[PDB]
Parts: structure tokens; C-alpha cells; sequence
RNA sequence: GGAAAACUUAAAAGAACUUUGGAAAAAGAGUGAAAAGAGCUUGAAAGAGUAAUAUGUGAACGGAUAAUUUAUAAGAAAAAU
RNA sequence: AUAAACAUACUUUGAAUCGGCCAAGUCUGGUAAGCAGGACUGGCGAUGCGGGAUGAACCGAACGUCGAGAUAAAGUGCCAAA
RNA sequence: AAAAUGAAGACAUUUUAACGAGUAAGGAAACGAAAUGGCGUAAGGACAACAAAAGUAGUAAAGAUUUAAAGUAAUUUAGAU
């Protein structure tokens, strides 16, 4: 069973004038200018982040697979979610070595925990190996 | 499907602006239009009134460079194209593609003189005009403002009428003989079974 | 006892915790996906609860016009309704139309005013058992690969029974030829000529 | 300084390079665009004709104030010049890349100028004395030039 | 083989002077000149069938269609409103659409 | 009155012989775990060069909606009695 | 009579502001002004949206993200939905 | 806002109803039914594999460039180089 996840807006709320100037990044900032075209919500430029875009509470922070992300660092952190394998998916942290990644991936199979980084830091065994 | 055929409008006995409004709407509906005899269209007002209107139009000209300015075409086919273009969207691909499907010619050229002609009842002068309201043909106004090919169209039209006068005379003779031969078949004794169906549904 | 959230799986010489059971006492359980129930099979003559109500114009023996699907524009003769599916059982007599016995939903047909006078039609078969028998099914999932020829083969075996059941057509074919011009009407495709507007058409 | 691209087959390619060459970048950038893709023998002949002003180098991007010439017809560029110094600098690189190919053992007649790239280099500054006690800059515009010569063969993939 | 459809012209989207709503498309069916002849076509199937020149190495179909239904009339001149699975592309304005005879009610 | 300027590597092992060139250098070769090659840890942005892709009538960029192309991406169970 | 318990009464502490401008079935000085100054109210400032082609103030109506419908001002030859 | 439930579930509980424009300006932290809710930078004190080797790391840190995912957003997460 997996509920239908509804995203009210899949675009990005890019900062005003970020498309014209390289010094202005794309991370959102509220236009506070007295004469600003966007904060006055003129026609055409009337797109600001509001709480009305908030996604449903039931499916908020839900991965496309229907589970939730649980960052793990070693084999013991898998035991924290072994009782909720239908709710949480493992996610090995970016700094975990390739050797420890094998133990986390191997143990998660035993405890039936889905891992979303199951193909990360694989050894040279792709071509002719 | 696809509309590969051309709608040929005989602009004789029609009003310039009412023809343009209907065509400009259908050009946006994907139809292909040819308006033959775009010089026989009628406009309201006497020649003196129309010439004054032309003079006002001729005044609009870029002061610093007349070659950039408005171009005032005198050919009646270009008079209609100006009218139709004003009723189509401006400066977008939709309005350029619509205008690519329209043509007037001052007469009936070689392919369009043997095509089926259509009429716009909304644009007919006999419907939208008081009979005593004086009108002007686009050709007569065109000559008064400098259209040099008025008598070329008259010569070409005179030949076209005399060629169609004998084509219609010859075709009438064939149709009269065919209609008689159809009457002998309908009244024939052996065709009773087929004719009975025709009469029962009002086709005979 | 095993907690309801615990389903142990065999470890292939991997390192396991102290609490996890060993492989010598772990039995693999098949993954279970299907949890609903298939539709129950009832008596052949009883109608399904999901029986579509037919239009008043569609009566046995009426000549229909198929306006959608593979045989669009063809004309068929309506026999009866498939009480197990709600679809119409129509024979566009194969000697005339080339349309065999089939099932078509009533929303893809137009009922005409013509009639064929279905009688002694011998409909002993022609039910849900017959249409399921002649259905060309797919090649399953694990049953080898059986490429190319598999679809061709079924048509060969199903042909001898499909042809046989056309004994239904023997009555309707004879009755079609009785009415003049009806035979030509049935074979030809139905078309909208110039000037026929569907909102003004009475069939 | 590294190369912009590596040859597909190092066994059938030759390389030459110059760094901080004392020649104008804008002139050499147009000369390299003219000889890119032609055979090594033709590229050596074209650069020799530029020297004596018999074939033109079309200044396609840097054409501000450049005059029109009669040899700029058919190139989709109304402007061109005959940069002698950049032609001579490329000629010395084209030669060096051929004895590198000869040492490897490649047929010189089958080589082509597959990849040639010009890059900017650090400028050297000088003094220009202006009116009212000002001093401005008199900066050189050197460049790096890379060159890869690869053999040519027909390509087919069924 | 036969004609079982009526050409309807994609007039445009349901719009105002300066806004436009691509959820509803306005079609002009051939032969329907008044809103009183519209009730027949309410609920019928409509397909925008278009041709795409695919490559030989591609398995995409050469002929694609977008299906929809006629839902309501639009004005007193036989123009109808249609809703499609995916909104029609505004590059298809003035193109012809197929109005079928199903879901049949005859 | 009054600045700017830190970093190769564990170790100089700082290329060393040949061909081209007037030379500077380049190409091979070689040292090194790795060119990290002395303008030497990483190497951003502005600015350029190359390669691949795409578009084009007096600005350019942005947004909503579709279409085309590309990419990502959803499965091994299983019917009635 | 009607309405009013997320009613009513407040207490303390504190911000910003006191250049304003517009409309009119209003007034004064002026020949008059897109002039100067006022009485009452609604606005703009601080405000986007639909309409008046364009417009700070006019008309309709005030705004979380959306779907379907009936509408307001105002419109229904084409541009432009009717 | 009002009812209901309430030692820990969890998504800052459950239900019902009303409401949501905004310059200047205000709403510090803590307060189980929370007297607004949060993101980011750096440093300090703790905590971080509970059975005596207890967060990650030469089986590749920080940083850089892009690709995807989560979040209304501030931003975060992961892959590849």
C-alpha cells in the first residue's frame, strides 16, 4: 500500500532577478524593496513561497518509494529501524567508507531493511570484473 | 483530417470590410482562402469621399525617412490584404501563418477560374446596404489613386467571360440531352422496381 | 514467538548478531503479493450482479452498426446479451460481413431500424464458456520464451471451433437475402457522406 | 600547461605546444580557426600564402575596425587580414608536430589538423605616458597554442 | 475505408480578453451552427490525432492521439467545450479534430 | 608618510638521453604513490579557447500550459470449486 | 427593535508616524489652473486582481495552493471569449 | 477558538468551525496541549556501536563541479567526477 503523493508546485521559487545577475544567487529571498515588482504581486511576477503550497501532512517528507529516509552510519543504527522496515529506508552517510558500506548493506538484507545507497562506492568490478 | 482544398470567394458584389472580417476569422481556423476579383469589392461613400480618406491615409509617412514609413499600396488586391491583416493577430506566429493562406488576384487567374466559387451572405452588399447609399468599387478607387493595371484586368476578364459563355452553352446542350435520356430510363418498363423506391422517398 | 515485524532470512556465511537465529533453523517463506480474491464462478444461466441495462432500441435480431474498435463501420446482427459480461453477442454473418461471433460493449454500436427476424438460431453454445475458449491468451511469465510462433499456433487450434459455431449464421444468412438490397447494405461499410450530420441522422 | 583534449588513439597522433608565445591572441585565434580540420600539407601551404598575402584569414569574431578585402568572398565574413607573425608561429608548431609524427612512424601525407586550440596567457605590463601627468598600461597579449595531428580513415558502424 | 467522425476545429482555449485557461478547449464542430444542435455531441469522444516523424532506430509510434470528451456548449453558435487527458498544444490551433459517434446513445 | 608577498614532495628522487628548433621550448623517455613540473597542495567566480547539442526579422532573460527529443524511473507473482 | 462570550473592561511596556495626495449631486481666495486652502466620507499612500486600449486615485471587487460551477463591472464583426 | 484525549505514539495529538491582502512597525529564548515556527556560519561544554574497543575517515576527510531527492522557503540529503 502506498498513498498518492501530491505536490502542489514542482518548480523552484528562484530569487527575483537571479536570471539576470550572476552576483544574485538563486536561493529565495523576500523582495523588501518599496517599488518591487514581485512583492507587489504584479501580473506575471506573482510567485512567492507561501504556506499554502505546503504538501499534505500524510505524505510530507515521503520518498518516491513510499518510505522515509533514516541516515545510518554503522550496523548498529540499522537496529533502530528494524521494527519499522515498512516505514523507514536506510541511507548510508556520504562519509562512510566502502568497507563499512558492505556490512551495512549485508546486515540490512538480513533485517529486511531497504537501503537507498545500495550501489554506492562499488569497487572496480564493472567492466571485465 | 486535413484541409488541402482552397475556398475561392468571388469578391463581386461584396463589401470590403465585411468580407475581410469573415475571412480573417476563418484564416485563423486553418482554412485556405483565395479572393478572386478583389477589385470589384464595394466600399461606402462616393469617389470624392473615398479619395479624401485615401489622402488622409497617404499622409501617414515617417518624417525622417519615408522609405521606413507606411507603404500605401494602390492595387485593390493589396487594399484587401491590408484590411485582412488588420483583423489578424500582430507580431506572432499565429497571425503570420494565417496570412500565408490568403490571396487576392485582380481577376481570376489560370487555376482559380475553373474552381467552385463561394459567397459570404454577411458581406453581401445587397443585404447590408441601403440601395440609395452610394458605393465605390475598389478598382475605380484604385485607378483614381494610381493603379496602372485597371484596363489589363478588364481585358483579361472580357476574354474570360467569352470563354465561359461557350463552355456553358456547350455544357447546357449535354445536360438537356442527359436529362431526356434519364426520363426515358425512369419511364422505362423494366426499371419499375428501382423507380418505385425513388418515388417512395420523393426522388422521382 | 516471532514478532509480527520479524521475518528472518538466511545469511550466506555473513556475520550475524548474537540474537539473530542461525541458518539451520531458518525456513525461507515465499513472498506473498496477491491478497484479493478472484471473482466467484456462478451458475451458467444466472446473470451477474454487474449486468448492464440495455437500451430499448437494442432487441434480438436488430441490425446494429459498429462505430468503434477494429470492425468500425461494419454492420452486425444482434443475437442476445452476454449475461456473464453485459456485452452484446453479435454475428455480422461471416458469409456476408466477414465479422465473426463476438462480444462488443453496447456503447460502441448504433441500433438501426432494420431487423433480421432471429428464429431457430440454435444458440446452444455461444456463451461465456465459448468466448473464453477461443480467446488468444498471452504466453504467461515463466513458461519459457516461446517467441513468434506462439500467437500463430493458438489461432490454428481455435479455428476449428470458431468455424463450427458459425452454424448460428445459417438462419440469419437466408433471412437477409429475402429483403431486396439488404444483402448489399449489410456487406458495405457505413459512412458519413457529405451533408449527413450526426445530430440529424435517424438510423 | 595541459592539453584541452586527448587523442583517440595516441599511437596514431602527434602533438606540439607552445606556452606564453609572444604573439597576439586575437590574431592567432583567427588563424587557428582557418586551418582547423584541413590536411597538414594544405595547412602548411595556406599559412605560407597568408604570409605573402595570397589567402586571407577571415576575422569572424574580432572584426571591429577591420577592413573588407576581395579574398573574403564565400567565407560568410566580409572582413579579413593577413597576420604574418601568427602565421609564422603556427608554422613552427606545425613543423614540430610533423617530425614528432615522423619519429613515431606515421604517414605524414595522411595527417590532418584534428585539434588546434589557442588560450590566453599572462600579460606583461608597460608604461604609456598620457596628458596631464597620467600613466597607462601597454600590455602584451601572449597565448598558448596546442596542436594534435591525427590520421584520417573512413568511419562506419554497420 | 469509411468516415465515422466529424471534423471539429480547435478554435482555442477557454479564455478572456487577457487570460487563458488551457484545461478546456473550444471546438467548432462542422455542421453545428447553433447551441440547440449541441445536445447530441455532449459526452461524445474527441481525438486530436497528429503525426510525428520518428527515427528508424526509435520504437515510438508514428501516429499519436490525445483523447477527450465534449462536456458543455460555449455560446449560442454551436461552439463546445472539450476536456482532454493532456491539454492540447496551442501549436494545433486551427487544426482538425475527430468527433466520434461514441459513447453511442442511439 | 609607508605597503605587497605563506604552502611541490615523505624524500629533489627537481626530469637530462634521443629527434625537431638559432634559441626558448616541444615530442618521446624517465623519477615519483600521485606531476604534485618549480608561475609547483586544492583550484571557485568574473573573462576566454576547444568539443557536443539547440535556436534566430529592430533587445535579451522570466512564468503558466502542452507537444517533440533526451534522461530518470515502476514487477515475479499468480483463478474458481 | 437589532446585534454582541475567541463579548466586554482593560493594565503595563514599547515601535513607527505627524512632507501627504485624490474623488465629489461640497465651500472660500482667484479670470482660471493638473492653483492655494478647508467641512463629511471613501480611497491611494500601504493594493495586487477583472474592466475603462494605456493610467496611484474611476467602476467591480480586496489576495493561502488548487478543481468544478453560477456571477460583478462591462461586453458579444475581426484583433478578443461571447 | 472550543471540546476530547494525553508519559511519549508523532507529523507540534484527535475532531469541529471560522478565518489567510499589506509599506512603516511589532511579535527575544523556555513554557504538553507549549505566550509564532524554523534554516544557516563559527567556537566552547557534553552526548554519538551499551556485553570490557563505543560517531565517520588512506576500502579516501574537508573543499570544488554537476546529477537526483526531501522541504512552502530559508536549506538539507545522497550519487558521480
Amino acid at each position: 500500500i502506498k498513498p498518492k503523493i501530491v505536490k502542489k508546485y514542482t518548480g523552484h521559487f528562484k530569487r527575483f532577478d537571479s536570471n539576470r545577475f550572476l552576483r544574485v544567487k538563486a536561493s529565495w529571498r523576500v523582495p523588501r524593496g518599496i517599488d518591487n515588482r514581485l512583492r507587489r504581486k504584479f501580473k506575471g511576477t506573482n510567485l512567492l513561497p507561501k504556506i499554502g503550497y505546503g504538501s499534505a501532512k500524510a505524505t510530507r517528507n515521503m520518498l518516491p518509494c513510499g518510505l522515509y529516509k533514516f541516515p545510518v552510519r554503522n550496523t548498529t543504527d540499522l537496529e533502530m529501524i528494524m521494527m519499522q522496515n515498512r516505514k523507514y529506508a536506510a541511507e548510508i552517510s556520504h562519509a562512510v567508507s566502502a568497507k563499512k558500506r558492505q556490512e551495512i548493506i549485508q546486515r540490512a538484507k538480513i533485517l529486511n531493511i531497504r537501503v537507498l545507497n545500495a550501489d554506492a562506492r562499488i569497487k572496480k568490478q564493472e567492466v571485465a570484473q | 483530417s486535413t484541409n488541402n482544398k482552397v475556398t475561392v470567394i468571388d469578391c463581386h458584389g461584396h463589401v470590403l470590410g465585411r468580407v475581410a472580417s469573415v475571412v480573417a476569422k476563418h484564416l485563423l481556423l486553418g482554412q485556405k482562402f483565395v479572393l478572386v476579383r478583389c477589385e470589384d469589392l464595394q466600399v461606402c461613400g462616393t469617389l470624392k469621399m473615398r479619395l479624401v480618406q485615401w489622402e488622409l491615409y497617404q499622409r501617414k509617412r515617417v518624417n525622417t525617412n519615408p522609405t521606413r514609413g507606411a507603404f500605401h499600396h494602390r492595387s485593390p488586391a493589396d487594399m484587401v490584404r491590408k484590411a485582412v491583416r488588420g483583423m489578424l493577430p500582430k507580431n506572432n506566429y499565429r497571425g503570420k501563418l494565417a496570412l500565408k493562406n490568403l490571396k487576392c488576384f485582380e481577376g481570376c487567374p489560370a487555376p482559380y477560374d475553373k474552381m467552385k466559387k463561394s459567397s459570404i451572405p454577411e458581406a453581401a452588399a445587397i443585404y447590408s446596404f441601403n440601395p440609395t447609399r452610394k458605393r465605390t468599387l475598389l478598382g475605380e478607387l484604385g485607378t483614381a489613386v494610381g493603379w496602372k493595371y485597371a484596363d489589363v484586368v478588364a481585358k483579361n476578364e472580357a476574354e474570360r467571360k467569352e470563354r465561359a459563355a461557350k463552355w456553358y452553352a456547350a455544357k447546357q446542350l449535354k445536360q438537356k440531352a442527359v436529362a431526356e435520356a434519364k426520363e426515358k430510363i425512369l419511364a422505362d418498363e423494366k426499371y419499375k422496381a428501382k423507380v418505385a423506391i425513388l418515388k417512395k422517398f420523393g426522388y422521382a | 514467538s516471532a514478532p509480527q515485524w520479524f521475518v528472518p532470512v538466511k545469511a550466506g556465511d555473513a556475520k550475524v548478531p548474537a540474537y539473530y537465529p542461525t541458518d539451520d533453523m531458518i525456513q525461507e517463506q515465499k513472498k506473498k503479493l496477491r491478497t484479493r480474491k478472484g471473482a466467484k464462478i456462478t451458475a451458467l444461466d444466472k446473470p451477474a450482479w454487474n449486468l448492464e441495462k440495455l437500451r430499448k432500441s437494442i432487441v434480438p435480431g436488430a441490425i446494429l452498426i459498429i462505430v468503434a474498435g477494429k470492425y468500425a463501420g461494419k454492420k452486425v446482427v444482434f443475437l442476445k446479451q452476454c449475461i456473464k459480461s453485459g456485452a452484446l453477442i453479435v454475428t455480422g454473418p461471416f458469409k456476408i460481413n466477414g465479422v465473426p461471433l463476438m462480444r462488443i460493449n453496447q456503447r460502441y454500436v448504433i441500433a438501426t431500424s432494420q431487423k433480421v427476424d432471429v428464429s431457430k438460431v440454435d444458440t446452444t453454445g455461444v456463451d461465456v464458456k465459448f468466448f473464453k475458449k477461443i480467446a488468444i491468451k498471452k504466453a504467461a511469465f515463466g513458461k519459457t520464451v516461446e517467441e513468434d510462433f506462439a500467437k500463430k499456433q493458438y489461432e490454428a487450434k481455435k479455428a476449428l471451433i470458431v468455424e463450427k459455431q458459425k452454424q448460428v449464421d445459417e438462419s440469419v444468412v437466408a433471412e437477409i437475402k429475402k429483403v431486396p438490397y439488404l444483402k448489399e447494405y449489410m456487406a458495405s461499410y457505413f459512412t458519413l457522406k457529405n451533408g449527413d450530420h450526426p445530430h440529424l441522422l435517424k438510423f | 600547461v595541459k592539453y584541452c583534449a586527448k587523442p583517440v588513439n595516441v599511437a596514431k597522433a602527434a602533438q606540439a605546444r607552445g606556452d606564453n608565445l609572444k604573439v597576439h591572441f586575437k590574431n592567432t585565434y583567427e588563424t587557428a580557426d582557418a586551418i582547423r580540420g584541413m590536411k597538414v600539407a594544405r595547412a602548411q601551404e595556406f599559412l605560407k600564402n597568408v604570409i605573402i598575402k595570397k589567402e586571407i584569414v577571415p576575422f569572424r569574431k574580432h572584426n571591429g575596425g577591420v577592413g573588407r578585402k576581395a579574398q573574403c568572398k564565400g567565407l560568410n565574413c566580409a572582413f579579413g587580414r593577413w597576420p604574418v607573425k601568427s602565421a609564422q608561429f603556427i608554422l613552427k608548431l606545425l613543423k614540430n608536430a610533423v617530425d614528432n609524427a615522423k619519429a613515431k612512424g606515421l604517414n605524414t601525407a595522411l595527417l590532418t589538423v584534428s585539434h588546434i586550440a589557442v588560450q590566453e596567457a599572462r600579460s606583461s605590463r608597460r608604461r604609456l605616458y598620457r596628458a596631464h601627468g597620467s600613466i597607462n598600461s601597454f600590455s602584451s597579449s601572449p597565448c598558448h597554442i596546442e596542436l594534435i595531428l591525427t590520421e584520417k580513415e573512413k568511419k562506419v558502424a554497420k | 475505408k469509411c468516415r465515422l467522425h466529424v471534423n471539429a476545429v480547435f478554435m482555442g482555449f477557454q479564455r478572456a480578453q487577457r487570460n487563458q485557461y488551457p484545461n478546456v478547449a473550444l471546438l467548432q464542430i462542422s455542421g453545428v451552427n447553433t447551441k440547440e444542435d449541441t445536445p447530441f455531441y455532449i459526452g461524445k469522444r474527441v481525438a486530436y490525432v497528429y503525426k510525428v516523424n520518428v527515427k528508424k532506430g526509435s520504437n515510438k509510434p508514428a501516429i499519436r492521439a490525445i483523447f477527450g470528451k465534449i462536456v458543455a456548449p460555449h455560446g449560442n453558435h454551436g461552439v463546445v467545450k472539450a476536456r482532454f487527458l493532456h491539454n492540447l498544444p496551442p501549436k494545433a490551433m486551427g487544426q482538425n479534430l475527430k468527433v466520434f459517434l461514441y459513447p453511442s446513445n442511439i
